C-alpha cells in the first residue's frame, strides 16, 4: 500500500469572509491504493 | 467553536 500525501495541514482563518466569525478552514492532502497486489493477503469467512 | 454565549452549543 502506497500512502502519497502532501506532508502538511494548513489552517486558514477567515476574517475577512464573514464578520463575527473566524471560520477556520483547514485541510491536508492525501491518496492511495495498492502499488503492489502480491504484498497483502485476506482471510474470508464463507468456506 | 460555533455560535456565541446565545447558544448552550
Amino acid at each position: 500500500y502506497t500512502i502519497a500525501e502532501r506532508p502538511d495541514l494548513r489552517v486558514l482563518r477567515d476574517p475577512f469572509s464573514a464578520k463575527p466569525h473566524v471560520l477556520f478552514y483547514a485541510s491536508k492532502r492525501v491518496g492511495g491504493d495498492v502499488s503492489d497486489f502480491a504484498a497483502i493477503k485476506l482471510l474470508k469467512f464463507a468456506a | 467553536a460555533l455560535n456565541s454565549a446565545v447558544a448552550a452549543e
